[PDB]
């Protein structure tokens, strides 16, 4: 089955800490390529292969290197990781370097990499679930519930809703960017909201469980932990919440 | 030079309706190629179609190319749109060796139908806590704005089209919370232009 892997997809870093993140595939594509998107803006090219030791700079190759040392890897290395280099990196691959019409280019996941000069304002989120109100229940027949996680940094985190141990996606709606909650420092902690609503009478039937999970992407064992407070690593926190009869 | 321009930043359209998005390049390469691609809110890009610089127009499944060579625009076309093609879209330029040139993309928001609105301003509590709320309005039409707040201490997130597909019902909601003392739900939109015939309730 096809598909690009990039590992990590979420990586915290230390200023100047050595680090690498690999892309592979194992369709034996000729070409691939790595790219940086910033917020808001396009993809800029940092380096490709067009097969195996076949190395070429793109637009912005400073400060990263490259190998490809078989068709299945092509690493970016970043040498002395700087916090301008703070970015969403894709890798990519296409069967070959100038497609046919009936072939696709597939991308990785994106990996958000965050450089920073220390890891001390990084903080797990709080979650917590909210009740539907009567009058919506009234009024409508429908029952809304919102799940509410604060206190996170950075917006490393994917929100799910789980209902009676399965995930489900109809009736949700999470909103697209995290938001600051003191936006005038660079170091604000964000929040992130979601709405998963259902019929009245499923919320009034006590056997139903609702579940919101934030998978908050944080700090690995490896790191250094130097503060008094739990060590914000890679975690889930959850909220709960049942059904009430009326 | 070397530049890619997409001149629509963002763009709004009704669901199932067709849109058009433009893409002007500069370039001194005289053999390429164009990419189209969709990223979805969660960031996941997508490949839709290739164009090249020597073929006719592209077209596959929803999405059609209109290449005029001569003044180098290479417009794609959606038709009948849906919810899942509300994404940010990308137009890039590529060689005959694999380099590749990315535009800075177009926003697209596809606005559904609301058959039935009905808004309302409602406040959840907690399932396990108390002081700790939030307000919610929902049901509103499309076409209904709101707006970024502008008090730091209430948190308003934009629009969010919810898709109850049991149900064949789709319905915008907004949730706004705050710490401050006498937050009240009433006063949480203040800052947008809610219908006149919102419901707020009274018991």
């Amino acid at each position: 089955e096809a598909q690009v892997t990039q590992n990590p997809r979420y990586l915290i870093t230390v200023t100047g800490k050595k680090l690498t993140v690999t892309c592979s595939q194992n369709m034996n594509h000729e070409y691939m390529s790595w790219y940086r998107q910033d917020p808001g803006l396009g993809l800029r090219q940092i380096y490709y292969s067009m097969n195996v030791e076949v190395t070429d700079k793109g637009d912005v190759p400073e400060g990263y290197k490259v190998s490809r040392k078989e068709k299945r890897n092509f690493p970016l290395i970043l040498e002395s990781p700087s916090p301008n280099q703070t970015s969403l990196y894709f890798c990519a691959s296409s069967l070959v370097s100038t497609p046919l019409p009936k072939e696709t280019q597939y991308f990785g996941p994106g990996t958000r990499l965050l450089v920073l000069e220390d890891l001390k304002n990084v903080f797990p989120p709080e979650v917590a679930v909210f009740e539907p109100s009567e009058a919506e229940i009234s009024h409508t027949q429908k029952a809304t519930l919102v799940c509410l996680a604060t206190g996170f940094y950075p917006d490393h985190v994917e929100l799910s809703w789980w209902v009676n141990g399965k995930e489900v996606h109809s009736g949700v709606c999470t909103d697209p960017q995290p938001l600051k909650e003191q936006p005038a420092l660079n170091d604000s902690r964000y929040a992130l909201s979601s709405r998963l609503r259902v019929s009245a009478t499923f919320w009034q039937n006590p056997r139903n469980h609702f579940r919101c999970q934030v998978q908050f992407y944080g700090l690995s064992e490896n790191d250094e932990w130097t503060q008094d407070r739990a060590k914000p690593v890679t975690q889930i926190v959850s909220a709960e919440a049942w059904g009430r009869a009326d | 030079a070397q530049k890619v321009t997409q001149a629509q930043s963002s763009v709004s359209m009704p669901v199932r309706k067709a849109v058009t998005l433009n893409c002007l390049y500069e370039t001194s390469w005289w053999s390429y190629y164009i990419f189209w691609y969709k990223q979805l809110p969660s960031k996941e890009m997508i490949f839709l179609i290739r164009q090249g610089s020597d073929e006719q127009n592209a077209k596959s499944g929803r999405y059609s190319v209109n290449f005029k060579k001569a003044a180098k625009s290479v417009a794609l076309t959606i038709s009948a749109l849906q919810l899942e093609d509300s994404a940010k879209y990308f137009c890039a330029l590529g060689d005959t060796a694999g380099k590749s040139t990315f535009g800075d993309g177009t926003t697209l928001t596809v606005k559904p139908n609301i058959q039935n609105p009905d808004p309302a301003v409602y406040q959840l509590r907690d399932s396990k806590s108390s002081d700790k709320s939030v307000c919610l309005f929902t049901d509103f039409d499309s076409q209904t704005n709101v707006s970024q707040s502008k008090d730091s201490d209430v948190y308003i997130t934009d629009k969010c089209v919810l898709d109850m597909r049991s149900m064949d019902f789709k319905s915008n909601s907004a949730v706004a919370w705050s710490n401050k003392s006498d937050f009240a739900c009433a006063n949480a939109f203040n800052n947008s232009i809610i219908p006149e015939d919102t419901f707020f309730p009274s018991p």
